[PDB]
């Protein structure tokens, strides 16, 4: 029950949903065809691990997801990668052209022909779940398949699931892995158009991990297999309620506190402890520790001072040998240190779950296995750096209406980009508000 | 109390329905704009060339008075 | 299968065009007889880019066109001749004589109709044709007049793909015909409105290199087709072997801010018997790729501001230390590119080196400093046809002197947007 469909669009999602997969099988005991030995009932069963993956009469556990890419080449190594049984077929979906860069492209050109394929195969997916809870879409703002397709399966999504729940892991362009100068603008334009179709966007900016992976892995040029295995760690942790089940807190009730009002869906998220498997040997890391780690500023996913804004809500979810106690310690040596403001309307208050099933790590990573890890999951104002950042990228180019052309070409229209930014200024604004203390 | 109860549900019923039609008339709206501008282009690219396919032929008309 | 139909028109075209298939048949492992004999599988993971399959032999998608046979005989005759498809050949008899009314209009107006019937059968077998690549000079009659003149032909019929051409910028160094300056600009005005993307080969930069850089006092055709040939299989690299810019259509979004200045500098390092042996350090590398003497070009980009730049690293080498060399030219020279774009450098490496080198760069620019070469060819015209000199041969096929005033006018409007980005700030 409470099933959720996973959706891999673009290369960036596609890979990363890899990750995802492959670390999930880890953790669960899944094997690469499928087959899951602890796993006794055969062909079905209720198990946290069901809501994720499903179950075949031989014992083989689908992963219950859905790869579409508009160029075969990202999938086609899925198709033939190790996990490549457990996928099925229809689940990978690759069309023959890719959006070149243009959310345009994706949106309309070329998305159009894969959409009602694309939709078709989630149905299936769905009718699969018994209750089937929302989907969880994995993209990137700065590709053509990753915004433009991606606001369209948003919208579909939208109008044949209604207001199921739809959540967004969206990768934040990075000028050291920047593929394309008019990424700034397909990142306006899929956050204009997905806003109001996103119950949260958990947002990962490549420049961010890129630093964590050089600092805390000593890694000298992160590749996106780097990056991916990190991420796919977060993502591990964010969805471990879900997969696994006493202390283990549903993410709803993270969700019911971590969106006060429907525009502010971006969460900001920490991860820690990020180590070498030389630096773990031979040292402990304590509760504390980790809880630390969380409230430091560059374990962060994405690049923002949360100093500089207020918090609206502030998650710990944690993993692994954790103890109510400790964890009560540690926050509040935290906050005896740390200057964690909260907006006067919210209350200062941290929702903590420990689910004791201990991190995993694919073999050959550089992150060394702990007994302790955490995520926190926290509602700060100062997410908007972030979109400004863009935003004025965006301005820059759009002044001089550069690119533009390969927008218009495809049929798009400069008010488009202007209603886009202007929503991205209110969203802005917004943050802004929220902050102002009350009256 | 129970028609407001009766009231409540029947508007987030009609709540979700006007957000699922409201998405699917924009979506609808801009495929279709998207599509007319895009062939428009596309025409009027076409015409150009033929524009200039007439001033060749002109031209070869011209040398052949002479 | 995103299949490029090659297209090599006029003498230069075909001469440039036959060293390029040379060059990346050797590169992925492929002999004249089209048989495959390569060590990696990278090499035949992307041949179908430029190449079609069949005793396994990989056959180069291209077409020939000249208006005198000579020129394609030669071409048989060379190496690999066998290697191209004997129908791809289309050969007139009459010739354009250096003009490009001739080919535009009359002669490569008579041939025009069968070149295209071999781009449909080429684009019929493509599976997903990204677009059409072009080699031709613009001072000659076949490749430049018959060549824009197919250029506006294939885009009707395929007005979604990528064009894609390697002019050859007219030299007086080079000198040849007279009119030659009265036939580049009517080839620019065509490629001005007709080809996503254009590649400036100055002959006279290629001259001016050899002369001085290559110590060599009387540079021949061959001197300058060699620099050719490096410089196109650097700006093929990303296309033929397995990111950025990896087709033409993203190359192109990435580096066309606005669809007239379509129209960049190549560059290549290193550019001289003696060996030197020491491996360019990666440093180095980068400074020569962005120095002005390797910039195929004949521009200063010290001259103008980089609009969009494209870095190629053939050859084994330190990613790492890459992206620092590149971050650090930027900084250094951050005068010399545009704030309005933001990221308007980026850099790809590749694994596998030119051939004969340890490693190489290849560097793609939309500098505004581009406006100088069509500054050149303006005066050239503007000199002529002050006098209307030799304008009786275009006359005569019934062309008209507005013709030629609307070709400066369109070149005069190239460079003043040039300029005119180039001095625009926040
Ligand atoms: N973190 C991370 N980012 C990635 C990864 N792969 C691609 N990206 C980012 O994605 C951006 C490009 O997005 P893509 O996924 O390749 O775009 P696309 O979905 O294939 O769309 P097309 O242009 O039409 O091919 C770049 O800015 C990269 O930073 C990845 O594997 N991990
Ligand atoms: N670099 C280089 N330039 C060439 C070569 N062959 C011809 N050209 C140039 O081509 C121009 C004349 O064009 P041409 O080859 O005759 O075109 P055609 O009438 O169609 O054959 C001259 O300005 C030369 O500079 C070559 O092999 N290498
Ligand atoms: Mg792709």
């Amino acid at each position: 029950m409470r099933e959720c469909i996973s959706i891999h669009v673009g290369q960036a999602g596609v890979q990363i949903g890899n990750a995802c997969w492959e670390l999930y099988c880890l953790e669960h005991g899944i094997q690469p065809d499928g087959q899951m030995p602890s796993d006794k009932t055969i062909g079905g069963g209720d198990d946290s691990f069901n809501t994720f993956f499903s179950e075949t009469g031989a014992g083989k556990h689908v992963p219950r997801a859905v790869f579409v890419d508009l160029e075969p080449t990202v999938i086609d190594e899925v198709r033939t990668g190790t996990y490549r049984q457990l996928f099925h077929p229809e689940q990978l979906i690759t069309g023959k052209e890719d959006a070149a860069n243009n959310y345009a492209r994706g949106h309309y050109t070329i998305g159009k022909e894969i959409i009602d394929l694309v939709l078709d195969r989630i149905r299936k997916l769905a009718d699969q779940c018994t209750g089937l809870q929302g989907f969880l879409v994995f993209h990137s703002f700065g590709g053509g398949t990753g915004s433009g397709f991606t606001s369209l399966l948003m919208e579909r999504l939208s109008v044949d699931y209604g207001k199921k729940s739809k959540l967004e892991f969206s990768i934040y362009p990075a000028p050291q892995v920047s593929t394309a100068v008019v990424e700034p603008y397909n990142s306006i334009l899929t956050t204009h158009t997905t806003l109001e179709h996103s119950d949260c966007a958990f947002m990962v900016d490549n420049e961010a991990i890129y630093d964590i992976c050089r600092r805390n892995l000593d890694i000298e040029r992160p590749t996106y297999t780097n990056l991916n295995r990190l991420i796919s760690q977060i993502v591990s942790s964010i969805t471990a309620s879900l997969r696994f089940d006493a202390l283990n807190v549903d993410l709803t009730e993270f969700q019911t506190n971590l969106v006060p009002y429907p525009r502010i869906h971006f969460p900001l998220a920490t991860y820690a402890p990020v180590i070498s498997a030389e630096k773990a040997y031979h040292e402990q890391l304590s509760v504390a520790e980790i809880t630390n780690a969380c409230f430091e500023p560059a374990n962060q996913m994405v690049k923002c001072d949360p100093r500089h804004g207020k918090y609206m809500a502030c998650c710990l979810l944690y993993r692994g040998d954790v103890v109510p106690k400790d964890v009560n310690a540690a926050i509040a040596t935290i906050k005896t240190k740390r200057s964690i403001q909260f907006v006067d309307w919210c209350p200062t208050g941290f929702k903590v779950g420990i689910n004791y099933q201990p991190p995993t790590v694919v073999p050959g990573g550089d992150l060394a296995k702990v007994q302790r890890a955490v995520c926190m999951l926290s509602n700060t104002t100062a997410i908007a750096e972030a979109w400004a950042r863009l935003d004025h990228k965006f301005d820059l180019m759009y002044a001089k209406r550069a690119f533009v052309h390969w927008y218009v070409g495809e049929g798009m229209e400069e008010g488009e980009f202007s209603e886009a930014r202007e929503d991205m200024a209110a969203l802005e604004k917004d943050y802004e508000e929220v902050g102002v203390d009350s009256v | 109390k129970r028609e407001h109860e009766r009231e409540v549900i029947q508007k987030a019923i009609e709540e979700n329905n006007n957000f699922i039609k409201m998405a699917k008339e924009k979506l609808a709206q801009k495929m279709e704009s998207n599509k007319e501008n895009r062939e428009a282009h596309l025409a009027a690219m076409l015409e150009r060339l033929q524009e200039k396919d007439k001033h060749a032929e002109e031209v070869r008309k011209n040398k052949e008075l002479k | 299968m995103r299949e490029i139909v090659h297209i090599q028109a006029g003498q230069c075209g075909n001469q440039i065009g036959a060293k390029f298939w040379e060059v990346i048949s050797d590169e992925h492992g492929i002999d004249p007889t089209g048989s495959y004999h390569g060590d990696s599988d990278l090499q035949l993971e992307r041949i179908n880019v430029y190449y079609n399959e069949a005793g396994n032999k990989y056959v180069p998608r291209a077409i020939l066109v000249d208006l005198e046979p000579g020129t394609m005989d030669s071409v048989r005759s060379g190496p690999f001749g066998q290697i191209f498809r004997p129908d791809n050949f289309v050969f007139g008899q009459s010739g354009a004589g250096n003009n490009w009314a001739k080919g535009h209009y009359t002669e490569g107006a008579e041939l025009v109709d069968s070149v295209l019937d071999v781009v449909r059968k080429e684009s019929e077998s493509c599976d997903c044709l990204q677009g059409f690549q072009l080699t031709h000079s613009l001072g000659g009659g076949t490749g430049s007049g018959m060549g824009t003149l197919l250029i506006s032909k294939i885009r009707e019929e395929y007005p979604d793909r990528i064009m894609n051409t390697f002019s050859v910028m007219p030299s007086p160094k080079v000198s040849d015909t007279v009119v030659e300056p009265y036939n580049a600009t009517l080839s620019v005005h065509q490629l001005v409105e007709n080809t996503d993307e254009t590649y400036c080969i100055d002959n006279e930069a290629l001259y001016d290199i050899c002369f001085r850089t290559l110590k060599l006092t009387t540079p021949t055709y061959g001197d300058l087709n060699h620099l050719v040939s490096a410089t196109m299989s650097g700006v093929t690299t990303c296309l033929r072997f397995p990111q950025l810019n990896a087709d033409l259509r993203k190359l192109a979004v990435n580096m066309v801010p606005f669809p007239r200045l379509h129209f960049f500098m190549p560059g290549f390092a290193p550019l001289r018997t003696s060996q030197q042996y020491r491996g360019l350090t990666v440093p180095e590398l980068t400074q020569q790729m962005f120095d002005s003497k390797n910039m195929m070009a004949a521009c200063d980009p010290r001259h103008g501001r980089y609009l969009t730049v494209a870095a190629i690293f053939r050859g084994r080498m330190s990613m790492k230390e890459v992206d620092e060399q590149m971050l650090n030219v930027q900084n250094k020279n951050s005068s010399y590119f545009v704030e309005w774009i933001p990221n308007n450098v980026k850099t790809a490496v590749c694994d596998i080196p030119p051939r004969g080198l340890k490693m190489s760069a290849t560097f793609i620019g939309n500098s505004t400093a581009i406006q100088e070469l069509f500054k050149r060819i303006s005066e050239q015209f503007t000199a002529m046809f002050r006098r209307k000199a030799f304008l009786h041969w275009y006359t005569g096929e019934g062309m008209d002197e507005m013709e030629f005033t609307e070709a400066e006018s369109n070149m005069n409007d190239l460079v003043s947007e040039y300029q005119q980005y180039q001095d625009a700030t926040a």
